[PDB]
Parts: structure tokens; C-alpha cells; sequence
């Protein structure tokens, strides 16, 4: 998830 | 900087942020905290919230959305943050 979200 | 209304305040609260100012960028890092406090993601397919019975749902106006697409996530901060 996180790797997911930090990439917007 | 931005100051967000009270509900979105108040889910930033939940995740750890403190005050009622922030940057966006700092918006956007608590609500990802937040997703992972209130353990929203699907942990088999983790661009995926499900928000539906939390506030966050009832602010997006969704059950679920994708980290893929966060154009729901950018309408609900442009109507929730003053500039």
C-alpha cells in the first residue's frame, strides 16, 4: 500500500 | 498551505497530524496514514480501499476506490481544502 500511495 | 474542513480535519487527526494548517503534501501523507490505521487497503491487492462505512467513504461519495485512479480522492480534497 504504502509504496502505492507515496507515488501519487 | 491549506487549512482543511472539519470532517477531513478531523480524519487527519486520527491518522497523527497535529494543527489545522498543512501543505498538501502533508495532507496527502496523513490520509495515507489514516488508510492504513483504520485498515482500509485490501491486503491482497493493496491499490485498494475500501471505504465504505467510514467517514472517508461518505466524504469521497464511494465504497472503494484505486490508488490507480485518485480522481475521486483530488474532487473530495479540492471541495474540502480552503486555500
Amino acid at each position: 500500500f504504502m509504496a502505492f500511495w507515496e507515488a501519487l | 498551505q491549506v487549512r482543511p474542513k472539519l470532517p477531513l480535519l478531523k480524519i487527519l487527526h486520527a491518522a497523527g497530524a497535529q494543527g489545522e494548517m498543512f501543505t498538501v503534501k502533508e495532507v496527502m501523507h496523513y490520509l495515507g496514514q489514516y488508510i492504513m490505521v483504520k485498515q482500509l487497503y485490501d491486503q491482497q491487492e493493496q491499490h485498494m480501499v475500501y471505504c465504505g462505512g467510514d467517514l472517508l467513504g461518505e466524504l469521497l461519495g464511494r465504497q472503494s476506490f484505486s490508488v490507480k485512479d485518485p480522481s475521486p480522492l483530488y474532487d473530495m480534497l479540492r471541495k474540502n481544502l480552503v486555500t
